[PDB]
């Protein structure tokens, strides 16, 4: 622990109302986004970049990169249990805070400054300082006001927001890209409902142009936004599955209530993992193969080529992008929806088991708060919860996996983590809203 | 602005107009000088008077003796001049828990003759002020309603009724006069 | 089969969300996500030509 | 590098899809698209002409899409028409021609500019307001009045006027006047009394006492006083009425009355039924109007204003049968709206099924649900008030032990007043021939309102009787409030 | 609104023409039991103005004014209690009690005072018609 | 410490002296 006089936005001692703070959301927002719009002055891992949800090339380069790894490594600091941290104190909280925004700082200068020495900019002094300068500012003022956002001004966390909107603009561009592209044939725009009016219009032939806009082997069609939308209003109605179990209080006698247990219990978590692991492997494969050219292990794990490996596991992990695949190798479809169900299942099992949500712990504060079942005992609370918590989040994570396995088979214009992960976030806001109360 | 008296010693505001915070102020710094004139030792202590108490007391019962001579008039005259002097003629540095206590029986003992003989609003006034000055007891509560039974006061008279009751549920009197309160009310609304 | 036998015992406990409560939830998200999903798509667009100008 | 449109072939299908997205869904949503109010005809019927005048004072956008996309589709019917080639469909005069520096400047300017002086504008009015919904000058103004308010100085409705004369919110409407001056204008509104050339401005300060008076009522019980609250109701009433505040006011309140008639010859008239109690053309004679097609709106009108009238109340604490130390109990209340005209109904021949509560987890686990349920309360009877009302009832509870507030009063709007329509007329009180044993009482057909106000605190931690007293006001008529006492038997 | 100028121009007044000296006493009485008045008042309200605050019902700025009134009310009530003992050498112990109990006393004089002007809003506003002697002629 | 108008005078400020640092060196290459 130590004392530092950093700049920080106060929270209001008041609660903020409903409208303000949905006005504080909507210019928070315009302004980050206009930040990831904008080119550096000096200048003359796709993975990530679609990830972190930031570009290269502009202010939002290293975007909310160093934000996002002081929360994961402090949260995991905490979940370790070499932090120490008592609830019972109001210092030891704004310690931790304050720690957060110091080694975010030093981040941001570390990351800026290797990337201006090692980025393809260039090597040659007033260029590169102002370089540094405008990144560093840059990075400030976000992490800043993902700060401000979660102070109390704005609905909720800055960062699940801005990956929320960086993943709706992406939705909306595959399918209003006012761009075009003539490679013999002519111009034919790369999004989906503006290329389908533009034939329906011009062709002069119904019958030819419906079916012709309709299929779009080469770009994105009208079909793909169907699926998606559909899909996008199935995971709506499948948000409002849960289990609500009748709750009493016993210390203080009239609190009547009820215990909601969603169906993504997880909450978005497992499937974030697998994919993270996925990706990891095959870089790992595909660089372990572009060091050993052929050995008889480098062969068995993976054969690239035209990248998707064949004849290897990395050729079994790969993901289905349509049903052409799925008829191709009916064997490597049904062993990757088994591995990707059990992955995400036993995900969601170790994280409810880690994150403190275990039918023990939920047994244990409801101790604490005294509050018991309605028409059970109290030593039977943690047996009934047994018999509920670990189905349900299992369950929860078969479907989350089994949705994202769809939304990948019927080729939508997103993943389908990135559409789980939008709604999600929405969905949090709009219970946020209607639990409170407000227009 | 104000003026300054010599031979009194008084201060008194030669504006034309004046606020009423200045008024009470400036009354209460002139009382305090009049205290100060007749009191002598500088640092003088809480301890009420002597005299005065006694003089006070004397004038008490010279207007209670008017009721066992059943003299309704002049016995409220002498509590009236009493309870006037002790409140005019006694320093505001005088004991606090010792003139309330003073006051509160004399103006008990008012209280019961003003209602006997016939003057209402008087006591009723007098009821509001020294129930509002921190002293409930349910021997208020019904001489209260009672007034304001008497001047046609029925909303409040069973409101007040209604709380004497909310203390001493146990009383004989307080029932009644809910009673004959709830009977005026209804024939005063049918 | 048994473990689907228990999710189907557990999603038959779930609390469905009728039509009168869908029909807020879709329409308070739909607003959500088309608001911002119009105003990244106009940012992103607005800046190519202000990009080409400037720079 | 992008190549823009040199020969305006692709921007204009862009142009009209975006059209075609926006003008769709408002063009199909455009093809697309419980308590009888008795009063809302005969208020019209006794406003001034000057009060109508001054409230009556005080789509194409899918026509201009479709000849947009009509103009657009003919501009696009009459056009012409190995490596990939990249292009955007904005023009190229766009960005190469000679508006190339007026694309930026507009852009920097709505940037720099329209940005933050808006929303700055919009903080600084969002942040001058209360949460409530009234300036914080007026807050501040009547805190600091509270504050320094001597408790020996009685509370009459003169003074609450001079309180609300220091509105800072008026003097932005006016910021000639002073608060003199509004004193002035309010004390001409309630004396029914003309300004002559201010009367804009009356009304206007008239129609904005509403949320003055309101957050006034919000400030006293938040000081925890009552005398200040009651005479914030009382205010409002005679305000919203047009009429001082009187013993038999009442009777003031009818629309057509002459007070030096009635005030000089009948003295003993005070409340509605009393009226009522008199024969058909005795109240007539005795008001003195003597017309009978305008002595049948006031009639009516008299008849329709709701008295209340409490069936049982208690303290009900939601899934248990009493109430124990240190638990959160709610007050429930069962009124009858009735009106002056009818007799009362014995507390009897209720048929204990509207009084006794549902035993379900749904219903105790939200006991204000059967309550948001009911219809809403018809407009006010105020010909004198600016604007339209409908009626509202201040619901405040106070403590025993010494008589102050202890929680903020609770607005209730949604209640029944099916008890005073015209079809149960029968039951009147000047009949005395014992009509509840009558061919048309119907003892199910009388709807029983309910009110229920949450607590707020918890029962205290000791065992035993603690009284409370919860008053029930009206604020637009001079109904018979309630005004009842309820004790806890905290027995755990 | 207080009665702290008005010792101050008393105090102006006697440096000029020579006025009385219990004068002087008597209105720094005056001040202490106004300061120790107040005082009370703050501390019994305090808890009502934050939970006025907290509900959002009061303002922003009100709030910390009267959380900078709360150490203006004490410096004046330090600075009273410097002059009087200025004015009077030993005599802070016992002008503690003395303003106190004053502070009561002028309380129930004013409160008892009132009472006349309180009888006649009742009449006004119950239009009683009372006689003399107090009695009613209906 | 900070408000959030600040924050929003300072972030407009900054991206006001990005863009006109960018169009000046713009018009000075065209110019000169």
């Amino acid at each position: 622990p130590f004392e530092s006089f950093l700049p920080e936005v106060i929270a209001p001692e008041r609660k903020v109302p409903y409208n303000q703070k949905l006005i504080w959301t909507g210019v928070s927002l315009l302004i980050f986004l206009i930040l990831g719009q904008i080119p550096l002055y000096g200048i003359v891992l796709y993975w990530l970049r679609a990830m972190l949800a930031s570009n290269r090339g502009t202010l939002l380069e290293l975007g909310v990169s160093p934000i996002i790894t002081s929360s994961l490594i402090f949260q995991f600091l905490q979940g370790t249990q070499l932090l120490q941290i008592r609830p019972e104190s109001k210092q030891d909280r704004e310690l931790f805070q304050i720690a957060q925004k110091v080694c975010a700082i030093i981040l941001i200068l570390g990351q800026a400054l290797v990337v201006v020495m090692t980025g393809n900019y260039g090597a040659p002094l007033p260029i590169c300082l102002l370089l540094i300068f405008q990144l560093m500012f840059a990075s400030l003022i976000v992490m800043l006001l993902d700060e401000l956002l979660s102070k109390g001004y704005g609905l909720g966390s800055g960062i699940s927001l801005f990956i929320a909107t960086n993943i709706a603009e992406q939705i909306f561009w595959r399918a209003f890209a006012p761009t075009t592209v003539n490679s013999g044939r002519g111009k034919e725009f790369e999004g989906a409902v503006i290329a389908f009016f533009h034939l329906l219009a011009v062709r002069k032939d119904k019958k030819r142009a419906l079916v012709e806009a309709f299929y779009r082997t080469n770009l994105p069609n009208m079909f793909q936004v169907l699926m998606t939308v559909a899909i996008f209003l199935f995971v709506l109605y499948l948000q409002g599955f849960r289990y609500e179990l009748p709750i009493r209080s016993t210390k203080v006698r009239g609190q009547i209530g009820i215990y909601p247990i969603k169906l993504f219990y997880t909450s978005n978590t497992p499937i974030i993992l697998q994919s993270a692991l996925t990706s990891n492997i095959f870089l790992i494969s595909q660089i372990l193969f572009q060091k050993y050219p052929t050995n008889p292990l480098i062969r068995l794990i993976g054969v690239w080529g035209i990248q998707m490996a064949l004849s290897g596991l990395a050729y079994y992990i790969q993901p289905l992008m349509s049903l052409s695949e799925a008829l191709l190798d009916p064997i490597k479809t049904i062993v990757y929806i088994t591995f990707v169900l059990g992955s995400c299942a036993v995900f969601s099992k170790t994280w409810i088991e880690i994150s403190g949500t275990s039918p023990r712990d939920i047994a244990k504060q409801f101790k604490d708060q005294g509050m018991v079942i309605n028409g059970k005992r109290e030593t039977s609370i943690y047996r009934e919860l047994k018999k509920i918590i670990p189905t349900a989040a299992a369950f929860g994570g078969a479907t989350i996996g089994a949705l994202s396995v769809g939304s990948d088979l019927l080729g939508t214009l997103g993943s389908g983590a990135s559409i789980l992960l939008a709604t999600t976030t929405i969905y949090g806001y709009y219970e946020a809203a209607a639990k409170e109360g407000g227009f | 602005t104000l003026e300054y008296n010599a031979n009194s010693k008084l201060i008194t505001a030669s504006d034309a107009v004046v606020a009423l915070s200045t008024e009470t102020n400036i009354d209460q710094i002139n009382v305090l000088t009049t205290s100060l004139i007749g009191e002598t030792n500088p640092n003088f202590t809480p301890q009420p008077n002597e005299a005065l108490s006694k003089m006070i007391k004397g004038l008490f019962e010279s207007g209670m003796k008017n009721l066992q001579q059943k003299k309704l008039n002049e016995a409220l005259k002498n509590v009236s001049l009493a309870i006037e002097m002790a409140q005019r003629k006694r320093a505001p540095w005088e004991a606090f828990a010792i003139q309330l206590p003073e006051l509160h029986f004399m103006l008990r003992s008012k209280i019961d003759l003003c209602l006997i003989l016939g003057k209402h609003l008087e006591a009723l006034q007098d009821l509001d002020f020294l129930l509002g000055t921190g002293l409930i007891q349910p021997d208020v509560f019904v001489r209260k309603a009672d007034c304001l039974l008497k001047l046609r006061q029925w909303e409040e008279a069973r409101a007040t009724c209604e709380r004497g009751l909310a203390l001493a549920p146990e009383d004989m009197k307080l029932r009644a006069l809910l009673i004959e309160t709830a009977r005026n009310l209804a024939e005063y609304n049918g | 089969v048994e473990f689907v036998r228990e999710g189907t015992q557990f999603l038959a406990k779930c609390k469905k969300p009728d039509l009168k409560e869908y029909t807020k939830i879709v329409k308070a998200v739909g607003i959500g996500f088309i608001a911002v999903g119009i105003i990244g798509y106009a940012i992103k667009l607005i800046h190519i030509p202000i990009r080409y100008v400037i720079v | 590098n992008y190549e823009y449109d040199e020969a305006s072939e692709t921007w204009p299908s862009f142009i009209l899809t975006g059209l075609l997205m926006v003008v769709g869904p408002m063009t199909l949503l455009q093809i697309y698209q419980f308590n009888e109010e008795v009063f809302k005809n005969l208020n019209e019927e006794y406003t001034s002409d000057e009060i109508k005048q001054f409230r009556r004072k005080f789509n194409i956008i899918i026509i201009v899409g479709w000849i947009l996309v009509a103009i657009l589709l003919q501009r696009i019917n009459s056009n012409d028409a190995q490596s990939t080639s990249h292009g955007i469909a904005l023009p190229r005069f766009l960005v190469d021609g000679s508006a190339s520096p007026l694309l930026v400047v507009c852009y920097v300017a709505l940037l720099g500019l329209i940005l933050p002086y808006f929303v700055s504008r919009w903080w600084a009015r969002t942040q001058s307001y209360t949460k409530k919904g009234i300036h914080n000058v007026t807050a501040s103004n009547f805190v600091s009045n509270l504050v320094n308010y001597k408790p020996s100085e009685i509370v009459t409705t003169d003074l609450i006027l001079h309180w609300l004369s220091f509105a800072h919110e008026f003097k932005q409407f006016f910021p000639d006047l002073q608060p003199t001056d509004f004193e002035k204008l309010l004390q001409d509104h309630i004396n029914r009394r003309d300004s002559g050339k201010l009367n804009n401005a009356k009304f206007r300060i008239v129609a904005k006492c509403h949320s003055l008076l309101h957050g006034l009522l919000d400030i006293a019980c938040g000081f925890r006083n009552l005398d200040i609250a009651l005479g914030a109701i009382n205010t409002f009433k005679c305000i919203v009425q047009a009429v001082p505040l009187t013993p038999n006011c009442q009777i003031l309140q009818l629309p057509n009355v002459d007070k030096e008639h009635f005030i000089t010859k009948t003295g003993d008239i005070h409340t509605l039924g009393k009226l009522f109690t008199l024969e058909d053309a005795k109240i007539g004679e005795v008001l003195g109007i003597k017309d009978q097609a305008k002595l049948n709106e006031t009639l009516r009108v008299a008849s329709h204003i709701p008295n209340l009238k409490i069936i049982k109340a208690d303290f009900l604490v939601p899934g248990e049968n009493q109430v124990t130390p240190s638990s959160t109990p709610y007050i429930s209340l069962k009124v009858l709206v009735r009106s002056a005209k009818q007799p009362l109904i014995p507390t009897s021949l209720i048929p204990e099924e509207n009084l006794t509560e549902p035993q379900d987890f749904e219903s105790q686990r939200d006991p204000f649900a059967m309550m948001s349920k009911q219809p809403l309360v018809p407009y006010s009877f105020a010909p004198f008030f600016p604007t339209k009302r409908r009626g509202s009832w201040c619901c405040l509870v106070s403590s025993q032990k010494d008589g102050k507030i202890l929680q903020t009063p609770i607005i209730i709007e949604k209640l029944s007043y099916k008890n005073l329509n015209d079809d149960k007329d029968f039951f009147d009180k000047r009949i005395k021939m014992d009509l509840t044993k009558h061919e048309k009482f119907d003892i199910n057909d009388w709807e029983i309102g309910t009110i229920k106000i949450p607590l707020g605190q918890p029962a205290p931690e000791t065992v035993g009787d603690f009284f409370f007293r919860v008053i029930v006001k009206s604020t637009d008529y001079f109904t018979t409030d309630l005004d009842i006492t309820m004790n806890m038997k905290v027995r755990d | 609104n207080d009665a702290h100028d008005l010792y101050f121009q008393i105090k102006e007044m006697s440096e000029n023409e020579k006025i009385h000296e219990k004068v002087l006493k008597a209105a720094l009485l005056n001040r202490g039991a106004e300061s120790v008045r107040r005082s009370l008042k703050l501390k019994e309200l305090a808890p009502q103005i934050n939970l006025l605050y907290k509900n959002g019902s009061i303002g922003e700025d009100y709030w910390k004014r009267f959380e900078t009134e709360v150490k203006l009310i004490e410096l004046e009530f330090k600075d009273t209690l410097q002059e009087a003992e200025r004015l009077q050498p030993g005599w802070v112990q016992l002008f503690v009690m003395v303003c106190k109990e004053i502070c009561f006393n002028q309380a129930l004089s004013r409160r008892y005072q009132s009472i006349l002007k309180r009888k006649e809003v009742c009449i006004k506003e119950w239009e009683l018609k009372i006689n003399n002697d107090g009695r009613l002629v209906n | 410490r900070v408000d959030p108008l600040v924050v929003l005078f300072l972030a407009v400020g900054f991206i006001f002296s990005v863009v006109a640092l960018h169009v000046i060196s713009k018009v000075a290459g065209k110019l000169f």
